């Protein structure tokens, strides 16, 4: 599979492809519209992915979402892919791990007035940073690790330290934090790489899209940083209940809705089988 | 018309006969004048809003709304549509289903494929002879008329092993189960605000096997409410007289609505506040700002839902001294039934007068920026947007000591030694002054009288003390030298615990009511040597924990500072 | 002997004596050995004037003390509270007989 | 105390104790003085292992020792046989605190 | 008195005394050439000067030359201007006189192969560095400094090094020697200003030109980097003698001539009266 | 025709009267036809020759040569003067005076300016009133027809103070003072070669002084000696066996001259040396070398001066060894009187055979880069431009152990230990080389037996010893420990003195006859651990003094060396 860039490349190597790619993108962002579509459907502009943690990743993510013709799921566009105590200790004695975690670590703990407790946008920024060019075994060793008192699920809540990056001064309704975050374009795609590999259904005996744990793994990683955080919500032992900072009070007559979204986070046999497989 | 749900739910197999029924679709309805016609879509969409082809195969009923099938399947039919998903594993497909694609104008209709063929009514557990595994939820509208909104009987597994007794029952319920003809309809019409959830237990019976399936419905909400008072308050008098500042809530009062349909989206274009006209001072100093919040309320012993408009009146720039008015304003409030509000406001002038005398003293061996005293209009500290700054006027206009400025938290003015020269000679040994509070919107003053009395004897300074109290590190070099911001000439030791990294760490401070204190305050900021432990911008050497702003925020054992290097040592 | 270099080491961060209540372990990196082939004719002249009392009795060095050059930017850590706390500084990464 | 810096001395080329048989006076820079507003967490935590024997007993320095950063270049003279000799690097020209 | 490179860029202001300057040049390097002379003698380069160590002194002397009409005496083209050990104290004492003194010691000190004893090329530039770049007091001191016994004369004649900058394998002819200066233009400019500053005269109380001794020490240092480069015969203690590195054997039927240029170094009464002058 | 002086000399004041005569000129004349006419120069010249005004004051009479006043003086005509000297201050003027502007063919005549008048006479002291400020010197060609070249009165003097009785007189001498007339003349004609040098004086008798002054007169030289021998040598023979350099002295000869005229700018150009053609062979390998000297020779109890030209024979190329001829070469000498020159040449050539057996031993503890022996070309410190390298050739083809090495200093190759693993087996315990020695030019080539034994034990070496001789510092450090270079497996200790900064430094070598040498032979510079202290391009610390292409020349007490890092210690 060639991704979106390299498209783009292959694209703007002829006129007529360049020219429909344009023409469409000049109307979204009848019978002119249908013409460019029927063209663009053998481009290998179409069926692009990209990648995770690649060289420039917004611009391929901003040439696959100018191309989507709009509702709750939404298609991926990526590659088709004491323990806490000790999980610390190994990322302070490596060299790229400890620069990193030293670095969200003191930027997300910088108290500037009474009022704000912090920059949040550097914050997240500095966790997108360690979340993206660390290798998994540091990564996901810190942040599922088994526990069995209080001492260690409290090491393991306050991982992604979450004082700054998750909590606030409200709990905003989920179905508006869902829209802000589908505004964005990183924050969408990542919506929706979690949306694609930690479903629940009913035909495989781990719940899981083709029995597949570390996609599922990796699909919840890569949401820390961004509006839609999940954290823990409390420090119970055995358990493991993950949702982001909402609730569906002052939802209306979307309460289904609601709660059918934020079950996907608290109910989830997919992820809750991923996070205590990968434990044992 | 609006479906009763919004997906629905079937299994396919590999050659499944034509004329073989696979479900009923229910629309419930709004007026006594309306039949539920039934379209289908013209494609088989796939995953994630693809489509494969042409509706070919599954043909409906209009009248009774029953999905069949019209043509017979093969495994080549079905290759030829798992080869048009895209990359995916053809896995579910759906129709659909328009009635006269979102809920409540359209009903998407899901089909699971199985590579296998019809299993054997031996083969078949009576879980999955009676219910789906996707469990239903049910949707009516309030205040409608009721009609028949489900049926329990699985069509081809009656079609295709129909000689296996299996009964279906329910358990002052509005709905019912029909006899003899497994439909489920209501019996009255409904309203969210006497009761908004029904879960009931539907039960199958198989030969043999009893199972239980919840069964939810929800009741949904029109805006069959208008707005109320929590219980009569329809005024709110308030007083703006001390804060004055640019943002400050001056009165709220409430807003009771059972209503939840103008939901957050569109709470804005709905629930309209609208702060009547009359007078432009009003709608310049004054908004009318509203958010809502939702609360549980009883209605017969069960918890249903509904919202609380908090409406308050919050100022708009910093009012000045000089205004001495009243007003009462009106509020217009919208559920798009329509209410009133209304606020008494008066805004009451503030005097500004000083006491007649400050009498005070100060020591002949202290040095420059020694805090003495305050000088503070009266009502001190509830002053919030209203800037008082404060002079001196002296009147001999020869000895020039003491010095002001006013440390705007609590708008009051410090009195601290400026001229270490003037104080020491024996000439200007009673200096009077003339306090003068001033003011910076309107020019309005005061003035007050300032007798000061210098007083002690004089001993002169080591040769090997440093300019600093905090560079010294034991007790015994702290209090036996002096430093700068000292107003007695001497420097003061205070000592913390051994509890570690904690805020009373032990260290030599001028004033220990003012240095060690976690302030920057106007008098210790104007030269960097009086107290770099409340002040400084740079490093820490030790355990430490740093200030928010800027200082030392706790430390481990002693703590001094080189202001000349921007440095501190924590360390015991 | 061996020469003046890294050598690393494992530490809890109780173990600093800092006044840090943790439990970590973090790695460090300090300068050892003796430098013996880095002296120059500075060092023999002030020496010599020091042997001969010369000087106006001071606090002077004749021998060249193996210190880092530069050093790590920050190592920051968790302890028994649940509070964050970032060091600067605490490590080197470039041994140097200067 | 007095901190560290450059101080100066006029002294005869054979009260070096180099060898050289010359008579005439050169200038010469050293560093001197004593460092206090100069240690870093480096320095306590090295010092509070050393404390309590955790090192492999080697030679470590937990004092910062004042140390030249940069030398002169040539001083050149002559001396009692008519040959003249250039001496390298014999006084300081920056004193820090390394 | 206007220096001839500010000349030069007045006379490139104007476009016939430019013309007639170029003529002339090329002529140079009947009815033409005296044209082109009778022009130039109301030029701002007629009677131009230079400076001693002044910017781009090359250049000055190479517009200097280049409009001389040609013999024994030439005029300069200049602006009319134990003791040797505290001397050698009192240079390694400053910070500018040690630093080229050093400089010059450890350029001509350094021995290449047997049979060469030192670049002499670099210590003679060396040399020309010193004497140019150090104020008068300094580099006077040192040259010519009043002595009474062995050690202080041996001293001040191992002041110029000479045993790289002045000896040589053999003594050439002063007259081929004086040859081989005039190709020069450095050369020739510092031996055309000793031959104005301290020829001796009958008719002052000193012997020197208007009694100015100074100009007799500036114009003698202003030789040592060259290849007529004066120093002393010997370490004798009050007879001051100084020669260049030549004798008048093989000179032919020029004998005269060659002792009569000899004997303004060895036995001129201005430079002798100049040294023990500045010696009181 | 020339003059008898270059430049003449006379006082000038102001006011003088027309008619006044200042001098006489004289030209000593060549044959006897000749008449001497004397013409002024139309400019008179001021500083550094520059015209001031044409000349309308001093005229002249052409037979009897006399510059006298044909007009007048006043202030106003050298203010007109002094104005033209372009910034110089006027101090004396020159004429030029043509005969038929440089010696012989002009002559230029000064004039000194006074701005006074005529001093009294008896304001004049007898010294200004015999002879001038500027003494003359007198110049006579060589066998010449004698005539007048001098004259005593002061012409302006005996005109304005004709009443004093002034006399002049001078001391077998071939000049005469004329009576009752001052000219001063030559009675026979001259030789340089007799006598060269004239110093008389003058004496002048004033009323009353007796003033003495003296009286050069030198005698100029023609080409009037063809070259002589010194003593009958013609010839020169010289033997071509061993040197066979670019540029070696073969064979020399002295050719004897009276004559100096030829002077070094024209010697070039006049004694002309040419080597006589007939064998390619000589003008391509040989060449004809001339220089001058010149010499004092004694005539009759003087000092005259000739010249020694000594004419050489230099090689061209490096001559190759299988030349053998002999020959003899021809010289021509042309003093523009020819002379001619042999030279008998023998080109022998060498042999380059070696002895039949070389026998040497070498330890079994011995190291990498240690010399054992010396194989050479008999003839061994002869060569100086040949080429000769040489080689090894194991015939057992197993135990490569020594190495060869070429130094071309001797032109000789060093047998030095490369492989340390072949020497410690059993097995290869008796060694046959055969040495070749080569020759760069012709492939001529000889070769020899090397048998060599490996005798000893063995002893295993210390993991607390260095790798180089030269880190151990002391004695017993260094006796008790090995390195790389030594021939026996320890290293020797040399022990100096304290002379201060000297040659004899002790120090630890390898071998103490081949280490602190002062050369970094062949084998040294492999490798730069076996000698730094002769070897290294570094810097040594302490007082020292550097070695000339590198290394340690001198050093002061104990130098020790670590040649990893380029350094060394000198130090007591
Ligand atoms: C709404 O009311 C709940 C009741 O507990 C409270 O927790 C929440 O903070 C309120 N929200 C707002 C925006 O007032
Ligand atoms: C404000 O106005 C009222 C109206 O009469 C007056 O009585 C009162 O004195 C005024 N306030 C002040 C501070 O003057
Ligand atoms: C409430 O809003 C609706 C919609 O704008 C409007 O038609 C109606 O008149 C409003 N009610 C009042 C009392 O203005
Ligand atoms: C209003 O008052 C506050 C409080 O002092 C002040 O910070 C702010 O700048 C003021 N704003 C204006 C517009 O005067
Ligand atoms: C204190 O004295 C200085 C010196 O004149 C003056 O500049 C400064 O304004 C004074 N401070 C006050 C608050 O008067
Ligand atoms: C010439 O002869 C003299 C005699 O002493 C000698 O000193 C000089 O070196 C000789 N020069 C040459 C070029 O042979
Ligand atoms: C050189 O030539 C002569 C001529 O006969 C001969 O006798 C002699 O052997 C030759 N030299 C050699 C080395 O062969
Ligand atoms: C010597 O040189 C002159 C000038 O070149 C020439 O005329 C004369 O023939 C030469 N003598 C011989 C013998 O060649
Ligand atoms: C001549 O021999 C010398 C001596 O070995 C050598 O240095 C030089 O390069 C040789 N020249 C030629 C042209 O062979
Ligand atoms: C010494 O041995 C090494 C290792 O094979 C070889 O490269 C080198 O040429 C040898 N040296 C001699 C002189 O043979
Ligand atoms: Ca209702
Ligand atoms: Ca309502
Ligand atoms: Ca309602
Ligand atoms: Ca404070
Ligand atoms: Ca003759
Ligand atoms: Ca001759
Ligand atoms: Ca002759
Ligand atoms: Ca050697």
């Amino acid at each position: 599979p060639v991704d979106c860039v390299r498209a783009n490349e292959l694209c703007a190597a002829e006129s007529n492809c360049s020219s429909r790619y344009r023409t469409l993108r000049q109307c979204l962002a009848n019978k002119e519209c249908q013409a460019a579509l029927e063209v663009l459907q053998e481009s290998p502009l179409y069926d692009c992915r990209c990648k995770r943690g690649m060289k420039k990743e917004l611009q391929c993510l901003q040439i696959y979402w100018s191309i989507h013709l709009g509702e709750f799921y939404e298609a991926s566009p990526y590659e088709p892919v004491n323990h806490c105590l000790d999980a610390a200790k190994a990322c302070n004695l490596n060299d790229n791990c400890k620069k990193l975690r030293s670095s969200y670590i003191s930027i997300c703990n910088r108290e500037i007035s009474p009022t704000e407790r912090c920059n949040r946008r550097k914050c997240h920024k500095a966790l997108r940073q360690f979340f993206d060019r660390v290798p998994s075994e540091y990564t996901y060793r810190m942040l599922f690790c088994s526990c069995q008192d209080q001492a260690c699920a409290e090491r393991r809540r306050q991982t992604i330290l979450p004082s700054c990056s998750y909590e606030d001064k409200e709990k905003p309704n989920c179905l508006d934090l869902r829209g802000v975050c589908r505004t964005d374009h990183l924050c969408r795609s990542r919506l929706a790489d979690f949306h694609a590999n930690c479903r629940a259904s009913y035909q495989t005996v781990t719940s899981c899209p083709a029995d597949n744990y570390q996609a599922c793994l990796g699909s919840y990683a890569g949401m820390i940083g961004f509006d839609m955080t999940p954290n823990y919500v409390d420090s119970s032992p055995t358990g493991i209940v993950v949702s982001p900072w909402c609730s569906c009070r002052g939802s209306g007559n979307m309460e289904e809705e609601c709660e059918k979204f934020l079950r996907d986070f608290t109910e989830n046999p997919c992820l809750r089988n991923a996070i205590q497989a990968f434990g044992n | 018309l609006y479906f009763s749900r919004d997906a629905y739910w079937e299994k396919l197999y590999v050659d499944q006969a034509a004329g073989t029924p696979l479900l009923y679709v229910h629309a419930l309805r709004d007026a006594p004048e309306e039949v539920p016609s039934f379209r289908l879509g013209q494609h088989l969409y796939g995953t994630y809003r693809t489509r494969l082809h042409e509706n070919n195969w599954i043909c409906i009923q209009e009248d009774t709304g029953l999905l069949y099938l019209n043509r017979s399947l093969d495994h080549s039919s079905w290759e030829k549509l798992s080869v048009r998903n895209h990359g995916f594993p053809l896995l579910t497909v759906y129709l659909k289903v328009f009635l006269s694609c979102q809920w409540p104008g359209c009903a998407r209709v899901y089909f699971s494929f199985f590579n296998t063929s019809f299993p054997a009514c031996s083969s078949l557990k009576p879980r999955e002879l009676c219910f789906p595994e996707t469990r239903p939820s049910f949707r009516i509208r309030e205040n409608r008329p009721p009609g028949t909104f489900h049926q329990f009987r699985l069509l081809p597994v009656q079609f295709l092993c129909p000689n296996i007794s299996v009964a279906y029952r329910l358990l002052g319920l509005p709905f019912r189960c029909a006899p003899d003809s497994l439909e489920v309809s209501t019996r009255w019409a409904l309203d969210r605000e006497q009761r908004e959830k029904y879960e009931l237990v539907a039960v199958c019976t198989v030969h043999e096997e009893v199972v239980m399936v919840p069964f939810p419905v929800t009741v949904y909400d029109e805006d069959d409410s208008a707005p109320t008072f929590p219980a009569g308050v329809d005024t709110a008098s308030a007083v703006v007289e001390f804060k004055r500042k640019e943002d400050t809530v001056v009165a709220t009062l409430r807003v009771f609505d059972a209503d939840v349909v103008p939901a957050s989206g569109e709470l804005v274009r709905r629930y309209t506040s609208t702060l009547l006209p009359g007078d432009t001072w009003a709608q310049q100093t004054f908004r009318v700002e509203h958010w809502p919040n939702e609360t549980s309320v009883q209605a017969n012993g069960s918890f249903v839902r509904a919202t609380v408009h908090d409406y308050r009146l919050v100022l708009n720039r910093n009012l000045s001294i000089s205004e001495n008015r009243t007003m009462q304003l009106a509020v217009l409030v919208n559920d798009s039934g329509v209410l009133l509000l209304h606020f008494n406001v008066s805004v009451l002038p503030v005097s500004l007068h000083l006491p007649s005398t400050y009498s005070l003293s100060v020591s002949r061996r202290a040095r420059r920026f020694a805090q003495i005293g305050k000088v503070c209009v009266e009502n001190c500290q509830a002053f919030s947007g209203i800037n008082v700054q404060y002079k001196l006027h002296s009147s001999g206009a020869n000895c020039s000591t003491l010095g002001v400025v006013t440390s705007a938290e609590d708008t009051s003015g410090i009195l601290f030694v400026n001229d270490t020269k003037a104080l020491r000679r024996p000439k200007c040994a009673e200096l009077h002054y003339m306090v003068v509070a001033t003011d910076q919107q309107t020019s309005r003053q005061a003035q007050a009288q300032l007798l000061v009395t210098v007083e002690g004897s004089y001993v002169a300074e080591e040769a090997g003390c440093p300019l600093s109290c905090a560079v010294s590190k034991r007790r015994l070099e702290c209090e036996e030298c002096g430093g700068l911001g000292s107003p007695t000439g001497r420097c003061e030791w205070r000592q913390g615990d051994g509890k570690g990294i904690t805020r009373n760490f032990s260290t030599c401070s001028p004033s220990t009511k003012t240095c060690p204190d976690g302030h920057c305050d106007v008098v210790e900021t104007q030269d960097i040597n009086i107290c770099p432990q409340d002040c400084l911008r740079g490093s820490i050497v030790g355990g430490h924990e740093p200030g928010e702003p800027r200082g030392i925020k706790a430390g481990y054992g002693t703590c001094n500072c080189f202001p000349e290097e921007e440095k501190c040592f924590c360390e015991p | 002997a061996r020469p003046c270099g890294l050598r690393e080491l494992e530490v809890r961060v109780s173990e600093l004596g800092l006044g840090y209540a943790s439990d970590e372990t973090v790695l460090f990196r300090y300068c050892a050995g003796a430098c013996e082939a880095a002296a120059r004719v500075y060092d023999l002249g002030l020496r010599r004037l020091r042997q001969r009392r010369r000087l106006r009795r001071e606090r002077v060095r004749a021998q060249p003390c193996c210190r880092p050059t530069a050093y790590e930017d920050e190592v920051s850590f968790l302890d028994a509270h649940s509070r964050y706390h970032t060091v600067h500084e605490l490590s080197a990464r470039e041994c140097a007989c200067v």
